[PDB]
């Protein structure tokens, strides 16, 4: 595979690396050259460069990228989701193709968000792609159920063990056993940062690793690092704050680091939840409150 | 599937479990059934506080929702289904806060020290404890805790009474008589009685002032104050008398009223927090307890429920 540096550059979380090398490498291919348009784009998705993705891709693109539009688009407008969705619903009804891939991995993103996971994972059992089935085992993650998500990590396992994706898919299920197993997810981690290179995916793998098992201490080095390259990274910023806790940091530590999160992401689903469940602590002290 | 939120939950009674598990409802009723808490508002910074550290986060794949990761304390056993959350909250961490309560107090900080006093006293109930011992520990760090909070609010208000009548004066002199009786260290417990000798010297009730200062003495105060207490002390025994009827009985045992800051003796019927421990009359009953501010005076608990020892079957 010539594009298998731009494409694990892109799993390991180093989007410029993969953008960098994406535009180095030559076509050779109609096919490739696709491939690599989308791989590129998907990366400044990573970035969040929305802009970037809408304005470069055109109708006249092949229909990966319009795939991979669709789902910046879904991402950049909030308002557009609605009827993105509804779109791709009948597209998704009224068509058979399974073949574009990239379609399926990005209308299932497209579901993902829109938390129907059974719609997204439906059209991921459609697709055969080893990545469909990466995607597949962290739907069911989420979904909490680790039996079937260890049953596909096998079907992938024994297509190809050593691949990358293959390799962060059984790191996650492991993360997710629990016990010995945490350890095992942790060398993962760590071999990919070693030989790949440290990205804030991979120090936060880590430290999820090393938090999960009683070592807050450990996990000290590698938050500091990953947030010493990137203040408001949204993972980074919320692992500080549960780790500063059992450090024993001073409360206005773990305060800090919460509103640094709001400056770089206000929108961040953390954030959303936080104010979540001050609306309802609210609701239930007066619940309990005595009447006046 | 059951997500491990709802498994700790499912798990365990205690409080704190609830609240990183971010079920605020049950730890509320939790926090109300096992203690009185009926007033959670000034919990909501605790809440908030422990239920950040619940989870952390990682990413499975990017440009799509990061994953979340549930700590246990029991990572090694728990398996899915018996999995508890780690702590991050512990008894030390407690007892530490007070040393910084008593530097407040020495210095006459006091409304700054009821505040961390008071802190203190409402995490106690957010903790995981291993040991029966521990247990006590806990229990006896939250009972220093209203003894403080009582005592110094009962000497702020003493201060702030008038003065000016006789009457106005026996009431000060009672109050910091009481002030006497709290249990606390003894750096601070000889500070209460240095106040109190003097008070009732000027009253001129110079027999009960001399039980003071015998009381003070053996506390062993500096050098200075225990010349200067020997010397009241000659004084108060030329005329050993008191000369006004305090309602103060040094022998009788007392229970100060954390409202009133009336005496209630031995048997006399009390109200007392179910949390803090605090006593009231029984005329406030049902009212919000002035020491916690969350719990009912009245409200009859099943208990402090720190450690699972607890429980058993």
């Amino acid at each position: 595979d010539e594009l298998f540096d731009v494409k694990n550059a892109f799993y390991i979380g180093s989007y410029q690396q993969c953008i960098n090398e994406a535009q180095r490498v030559k076509l050779s291919s109609p096919e490739r050259e696709v491939e690599r348009d989308v791989f590129l784009y998907r990366a400044y998705l990573a970035q969040r460069k929305y802009g970037v993705v809408l304005d470069e891709i055109k109708p006249s693109s092949a229909p990966e990228l319009q795939a991979v539009r669709m789902f910046a688009e879904y991402l950049a407008s909030e308002n557009q989701r609605d009827s993105i969705v509804l779109e791709l619903d009948r597209e998704m009804s009224r068509s058979v193709d399974v073949t574009n891939t990239t379609f399926l991995l990005m209308a299932a993103s497209i579901y993902f968000h829109d938390q129907n996971p059974d719609a997204a994972l439906r059209t991921l059992h459609q697709g055969d792609g080893l990545e469909c089935m990466a995607m597949t085992i962290q739907i069911l993650l989420k979904l909490d159920r680790l039996d079937l998500a260890r049953k596909e990590l096998k079907k992938m396992q024994d297509q190809d063990e050593d691949a990358t994706l293959t390799q962060l898919a059984t790191a996650w299920v492991n993360l997710a056993v629990g016990g010995e197993k945490l350890q095992e997810a942790y060398y993962i981690f760590q071999e990919l940062a070693d030989k790949c290179s440290p990205t804030l995916l991979l120090l936060n793998g880590q430290a999820a690793c090393h938090s999960a098992q009683g070592r807050w201490e450990t996990a000290e080095g590698v938050l500091q690092e990953a947030l010493d390259k990137d203040s408001g990274h949204p993972e980074t910023l919320i692992n500080l704050i549960v780790l500063s806790q059992h450090l024993g940091k001073p409360p206005e530590v773990t305060n800090r680091y919460l509103s640094q999160l709001k400056d770089a992401h206000r929108a961040h689903p953390f954030i959303k939840e936080y104010q979540a469940k001050e609306n309802d602590f609210d609701r239930l002290a007066m619940q309990y409150a005595p009447s006046a | 599937g059951t997500s491990p939120t709802q498994i700790w939950c499912n798990n365990s009674q205690l409080p704190v479990d609830h609240i990183l598990a971010g079920s605020f409802e049950t730890a509320m009723r939790l926090l109300h059934d096992q203690v009185g808490v009926i007033q959670f508002g000034p919990y909501k910074q605790l809440f908030l506080q422990t239920y950040a550290r619940g989870r952390t986060t990682y990413q499975a794949l990017p440009c799509l929702p990061s994953m979340y990761s549930y700590p246990n304390r029991n990572w090694k056993d728990a398996g899915l289904k018996n999995g508890v959350p780690a702590v991050g909250l512990k008894l030390n961490d407690l007892i530490q806060r007070l040393q910084l309560c008593y530097q407040l107090t020495t210095v006459g900080k006091f409304e700054e020290a009821v505040e961390k006093f008071r802190s203190i006293l409402l995490s106690v109930p957010l903790l995981v404890v291993d040991n029966k011992q521990e247990i006590a520990e806990a229990q006896q760090l939250i009972t220093i805790c209203r003894e403080y909070i009582v005592g110094l609010c009962m000497e702020i208000e003493r201060k702030k009474l008038p003065k000016e009548t006789l009457d106005q004066q026996k009431r000060i002199c009672e109050m910091a008589a009481y002030f006497t009786h709290s249990n606390l260290q003894p750096v601070h417990m000889i500070l209460v009685l240095r106040t109190a000798l003097n008070l009732f010297f000027k009253l001129k009730n110079f027999k009960t002032a001399a039980t003071f200062a015998r009381r003070l003495l053996e506390l062993g105060p500096k050098p200075e104050v225990a010349q200067q207490t020997r010397k009241i002390l000659s004084a108060c025994e030329k005329n050993p008398t008191d000369a006004c009827q305090l309602n103060y009985d040094m022998h009788n045992p007392f229970d100060i009223c954390a409202a009133s800051y009336r005496p209630i003796y031995r048997g006399k019927p009390v109200e007392k927090c179910p949390l803090s421990g605090a006593c009231y009359s029984p005329e406030f009953k049902g009212q919000i307890c002035r020491v916690t501010t969350v719990t009912e005076i009245g409200k009859d608990v099943i208990g402090l429920r720190i450690s699972p020892l607890q429980f058993r079957l």
